[PDB]
């Protein structure tokens, strides 16, 4: 799978493909990856099992319910909770998320990680990503969605376990 | 506690008790001096101790009421004992404690009562929010905007406006609860509910005991009747026990109450007689001592009859309009029938015995029973009782003296 996130002027996006794969066979190619939080305030990608998203969300949102929108600390509470509580220890995967404020990663280590630039590249087209996205958001005046789009196309070409079906979630602001 | 004057007190009190100024100031006195003695220091507050007032008058000329209206006026406990209920004791009967007991346990049945009112609020607004929470089942943990959880108050406002009576929609709530009921049941389960949360102990119990140490009044009637007469000796020294019975009481003393110690030093003492037998220097020395106020009332007059019959608030003629409006009945009085109903009342005083005021409820009930009667079946009527009425009903009564005795 390919998670990209970019930001560029007043503007953030998360984009992924929807490849399921097992052993050397697609599953399911149209799995939505991208979803949206927090009364649609907050966006968020992720890479893992349907239900482990369905429960890092749904809690995640909670986690800014007790701590007014701010994003960063709901997702430091986050990452909390996932690395102790016995049961949510198992969940396995990689949410990204972003708002307004500013966007990361968080993996089931309990890390709130913000990347060099906002810029977000999960998942094992990861880096063809990241790759692709620095040279466009280096040498040109492209914007956040054209970037991550591009961007997870170039992934999805390299990348065995990426595919060509998106699921795009922007943000303004300015 | 009240900030009011002397003559603020007797003004408060001139609004139920007609005549009678010398006792009010009296007694006006007596709760001034206990705002006087608060304004004091350390020592000079254990010294200071309640100028006992001893009532001098016949029968139902307004002795209890102004000790009654002045207690009422101050929120204070009140509690009327007849002085003969312990002559008996000799024999058996009542311990004299029993009196700061029960000037206690109606101490307690007061803070208590008015622990209801300041909680009848409280079960109704910070504690109705038990039915729109099953109506409307908070955000799974409210976010927090101090206006979010008041947001809804749109879905919320209307389960709250429609809440102005509709109800006896069964649902369910939560030792909390859990039980499903309905709203007639749910709501009012409720009511009580959520209030017992607001009331404590150790501060309720705790006050109504400082309530009868600070502010209690005792009114010993027939303080009379336990003084010696020279008609015998063997029943004197039961009289002259219940005088020394009462003596640590109000010297200062401490009683046993099933809600605490209570301490008698600071109750205000209201003793009350006729005195035609005895006199008040026939009580024993050490009484006389503690009943530094003495002061008399006269025998009510027919004026004091026809002003007690309409001006205090809620007369009893005010109230009986009341009631009879009530039956969609509209009463009315004219001077000269409210004068006659005054003068037979001081009639049969006069002619059998005297009860004083008293009297006029019985004269004025019997002269109504009438139109008490057939009220619900002249609904929308004006009825006057004037002279004419007024002689037509009670004449014929007040003239056969016999039937006086029993009839009025
Ligand atoms: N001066 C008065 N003013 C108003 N009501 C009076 C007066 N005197 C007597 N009454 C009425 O008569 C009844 C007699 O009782 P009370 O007034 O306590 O006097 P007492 O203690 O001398 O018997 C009371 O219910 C009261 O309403």
């Amino acid at each position: 799978t390919t998670i990209v996130s970019v930001r560029r002027n007043g503007h953030v996006v998360i984009a992924g493909d929807g490849q399921a794969t097992l052993g050397n066979t697609v599953m399911k190619g149209n799995v939505k990856k991208v979803r949206r939080l927090y009364n649609d305030k907050v966006i968020a990608g992720f890479a893992g099992g349907t239900a482990d998203a369905f429960t890092l969300f749904e809690l995640f949102e909670r986690k800014l319910e007790m701590h007014q929108g701010h994003l960063v600390k709901a997702a430091v509470e986050l990452a909390k909770d996932w690395r102790t509580d016995r049961m949510l220890r198992k969940l396995e995967a990689l949410l990204a998320v972003a708002d307004e404020t500013a966007s990361l990663i968080i993996t089931g280590n309990g890390d709130v990680v913000q990347p060099e630039n906002d810029l977000i590249a999960i998942g094992s087209g990861g880096p063809y990503a990241q790759a692709a996205a620095r040279a466009l958001l280096e040498n040109t005046e492209l914007s956040a969605r054209e970037i991550a789009e591009k961007a997870l196309d170039i992934a999805g070409d390299i990348c065995i376990y990426t595919n060509h079906f998106h699921t795009i979630e922007e943000l303004s602001y300015k | 506690h009240s900030e009011m004057t002397p003559r603020e007190i007797v003004s408060e009190l001139d609004k139920h008790i007609i005549g009678q100024d010398n006792a009010k100031r009296s007694v006006a006195i007596a709760l001034r001096n206990r705002w006087r003695r608060m304004q004091l220091n350390e020592e000079l507050r254990h010294e200071v101790t309640p100028k006992n007032i001893l009532m001098i008058g016949p029968t139902g000329v307004g002795k209890t009421e102004i000790a009654r209206r002045l207690a009422k006026l101050a929120n204070a406990p009140f509690i009327k004992v007849e002085a003969t209920k312990f002559t008996e004791v000799g024999y058996v009967g009542k311990e004299v404690d029993s009196i700061i007991r029960d000037l206690t346990d109606a101490a307690v049945k007061m803070v208590r009562v008015q622990a209801i009112e300041k909680n009848r609020y409280r079960a109704e607004e910070l504690a109705e929010e038990r039915i729109l929470d099953v109506l409307i089942p908070p955000a799974k943990n409210n976010w927090g905007q101090t206006e979010q959880q008041q947001e809804p108050s749109a879905a919320r406002q209307a389960f709250r406006k429609k809440l102005r009576e509709g109800q006896l929609d069964d649902k369910e709530i939560e030792k909390q609860k859990a039980r499903k009921l309905k709203i007639k049941d749910a709501m009012k389960l409720l009511i009580e509910e959520e209030a017992a949360k607001l009331v404590n102990p150790e501060e309720l119990k705790q006050d109504a005991i400082d309530a009868v140490e600070q502010h209690g009044i005792v009114f010993i009637d027939e303080i009379d009747k336990i003084c010696k007469r020279g008609e015998s000796s063997g029943p004197d020294v039961s009289r002259e026990g219940v005088q020394r019975d009462l003596l640590p009481l109000v010297e200062g003393c401490t009683v046993s109450t099933k809600h605490g110690m209570v301490k008698t030093d600071h109750i205000l003492f209201i003793a009350s007689g006729a005195f035609q037998i005895a006199k008040p220097s026939d009580l024993i020395p050490e009484l006389q001592g503690r009943l530094p106020i003495r002061v008399e009332l006269q025998a009510l007059t027919t004026s004091d009859f026809e002003r007690i019959l309409t001006e205090p608030n809620a007369s009893i003629t005010v109230q009986y309009k009341a009631l009879m409006a009530t039956e969609g009945v509209n009463i009315e009085f004219t001077d000269s029938g409210i004068k006659r109903i005054a003068e037979a009342a001081w009639q049969v005083n006069e002619s059998t015995e005297n009860i004083g005021a008293r009297r006029l409820h019985t004269v004025l009930e019997r002269l109504m029973e009438e139109i008490s009667y057939d009220a619900s079946d002249l609904s929308g009527q004006n009825i006057t009782i004037d002279a004419d009425y007024v002689s037509k009903h009670l004449d014929a009564l007040v003239a056969d003296e016999d039937l006086s005795r029993f009839i009025l």
